[PDB]
């Protein structure tokens, strides 16, 4: 069928829950304090969402 | 820029644009013959981002939440109060601010 | 933390390259999964224990 | 040998078309820009079968 | 007091823009770019598809951010 | 120094950099800011 | 123990016997351990000059506060004494519960 | 139909060579194909067609 | 690092801190202005310009 | 009138865009070399990404 790794037809894009970046195994890279949550990047949240 | 490795430099990743490290004399050609043969397409115009000046080192959040500080209510109609604060080295776009 | 699957007994762990100034020394422990919060996780509902 | 687009249109009658109509063939086809392939126009009515 | 090395740089040069440019728009007289181009009682099944794929997506001419693809001619919808 | 401003006058240092500290690789940086205006850049364009 | 199943009172019922229920104390944490948010950049406390917001306080997720709380209290006092001002009270076991 | 001759065209994608503006000379050009039926065709249920 | 421990039923972790240096130094230049800045040598903090 | 107690979920779908974090001071396009990209901390160093 379909091949998204090559005709880039991707469709899985729906999961995702969360992204974390480090360097050196330190330092979370956006870690100036930028995003809501400046630890990790939150996709969506599950149930929680105050 | 002082950091720019000249292998870049080289493979056009910084540095002079297509318009001039090129010789003057294909670039007239290529403005002449736009029309017919192209060849914009195929010579590679570096873009870099400027450095400093720009964005804050120091700690500081994208996206602020202010609550309300005072709220009223009626049978009909209710009113919402909020001590919105911009501290110094800082400027709001009120485009982004939505209730 | 480093995780520990159930009825294991060997747990390697690593540190990618990096520098090591000042180092002071190590301390360890273990304690159980389901007594120990997410790090860093506003509301966790699963976190049943009290 | 001499057929284009999976159609019996001679390769040398296309390049021409294409030519006359669009300024493109010695750079390779594609598809022009809309605001060239007006409705009298060769592409858009060009219309092969099998 | 310059305020180039802000800007982007488009190689060895700034990437200056238009001092022309501040907004001005009312009522009438002011038009903007990107107008408003665009059980089945009817089994065709096959335009219809591509129609629906047609409406969602675009296509004029001032699109210029980047190319315009290869050989050349100037045209409308301005 | 104290120059009117525009109806409250404003002092004016150009060496009155405090926090000399930048974030390198190591260190991090908290909340801080002291506004001061330039003496040429500041004013001239204000 | 409950002889039967059968609901409703009758004679076999009479033999049941009963066991108090297993104690099971409540109450806050060590030191309110917990109950301020800490080392979550999420939800991060704030202290900063009201001229310039930008907050003074820069958590991490890699330090335990708690837990280095609880040593420092360790260290630079007794930790055996009761403080009922923040709950000090440090929790321990019955060493004949511990060790038979 | 189920069986089908055909007649294709088929371009050149890698990145250095697609709009590489060739001066004159003779020069050697050679690549290769895929005959394997799976990854040469795409079929609406993906069923594997070997 | 590679530790053995002897097995249990129920999923574990092993808390392994690694002693560094934390120090915060604290700043006033003038009246309502705080500025911090922070340090961890072994693991160094945030990157920046 | 008669209508149970109901429950909402959400959830939401992006095909065929993949996701981007772009190594940027201010997530934005101010040019095709990122200014992190050739900051000096990354200029003469070796940095492991977990």
């Amino acid at each position: 069928g379909s091949i998204p790794y090559l005709d880039g037809t991707f469709y899985l894009n729906h999961t995702f829950k969360k992204v974390a970046i480090t360097f050196d195994s330190s330092v979370s890279w956006p870690g100036n304090d930028r995003l809501l949550t400046p630890n990790e990047f939150e996709i969506k949240r599950s149930v929680d969402g105050e | 820029t002082p950091s720019m490795m000249p292998q870049w430099s080289y493979m056009h990743i910084s540095g002079q644009d297509a318009s001039e490290y090129l010789s003057p004399g294909l670039v007239q050609f290529a403005r002449a013959t736009e029309t017919y043969f192209s060849l914009n397409n195929k010579f590679r115009n570096p873009t870099v981002a400027p450095t400093h000046d720009v964005t804050t080192d120091r700690s500081q959040r994208l996206t602020l939440r202010f609550i309300p500080v005072d709220r009223e209510d009626t049978a009909y109609s209710y009113k919402a109060r909020f001590t919105l604060a911009v501290g110094d080295n800082r400027v709001l776009d009120m485009a982004s601010t939505y209730f | 933390l480093y995780p520990i699957p159930a009825n294991a007994t060997n747990v390697p762990i690593s540190i990618p390259s990096r520098n090591w100034a000042a180092f002071r020394g190590w301390a360890f422990t273990r304690l159980k999964t389901k007594e120990t919060p997410s790090l860093g996780s506003g509301y966790d509902p699963y976190y049943t224990y009290s | 040998g001499y057929n284009v687009a999976q159609c019996n249109m001679t390769k040398d009658w296309f390049l021409v078309q294409m030519l006359a109509n669009y300024n493109i063939g010695y750079q390779g086809f594609y598809i022009p820009e809309s605001y060239k392939d007006r409705m009298y126009s060769f592409f858009r009515n060009f219309q092969p079968m099998s | 007091i310059n305020f180039a090395s802000l800007a982007p740089r488009h190689g060895s040069r700034p990437f200056m823009g238009n001092w022309q440019d501040i907004g001005t728009s009312n009522m009438s007289g002011g038009a903007f770019s990107w107008g408003s181009l665009w059980k089945a009682w009817n089994s065709s099944t096959g335009q219809m598809l591509r129609d629906k794929l047609k409406e969602q997506n675009f296509q004029q001419k001032v699109v210029d951010g980047l190319a315009s693809g290869i050989s050349g001619v100037v045209d409308l919808a301005n | 120094l104290t120059i009117r401003g525009r109806g409250i006058q404003l002092n004016d240092e150009s060496v009155s950099s405090s926090l000399g500290l930048r974030p390198d690789g190591t260190f991090q940086i908290g909340g801080a800011g002291r506004p001061s205006f330039t003496p040429r850049q500041a004013i001239l364009t204000l | 123990y409950m002889p039967t199943i059968k609901e409703g009172n009758s004679r076999e019922l009479m033999g049941q016997q009963s066991m108090p229920n297993r104690p099971n104390y409540i109450a806050f944490r060590d030191n309110f351990i917990g109950l301020m948010y800490y080392n979550s950049t999420g939800n991060m406390g704030v202290l900063a000059g009201q001229a310039s917001q930008l907050n003074a306080v820069v958590d991490l997720q890699d330090r335990n506060t708690e837990l280095s709380y609880q040593l420092l209290l360790d260290s630079i006092g007794d930790r055996t004494r009761y403080f009922s001002m923040w709950n000090q009270a440090v929790d321990s076991y019955d060493p004949d519960v511990r060790i038979i | 139909g189920r069986y089908v001759p055909f007649h294709i065209q088929v371009p050149q994608k890698f990145f250095a060579i697609k709009n590489l503006l060739l001066l004159p000379g003779s020069y050697t050009y050679e690549w290769n194909f895929r005959k394997d039926v799976n990854m040469v065709l795409q079929s609406s249920l993906g069923n594997d067609l070997r | 690092m590679t530790f053995e421990v002897d097995p249990m039923d129920e999923p574990t972790l092993l808390y392994v801190l690694f002693e560094v240096f934390d120090v915060v130094r604290v700043h006033r230049p003038h009246r309502g202005v705080i500025e911090t800045v922070y340090l961890r040598t072994p693991f160094s903090a945030g990157n920046a310009t | 009138k008669t209508a149970v107690d109901s429950i909402t979920q959400k959830k939401f779908l992006c095909d065929r865009t993949l996701w981007r974090i772009p190594f940027s001071s201010n997530f934005m396009s101010m040019g095709a070399l990122t200014d992190l990209g050739q900051n000096l901390l990354y200029a003469n160093s070796a940095h492991a990404l977990d």
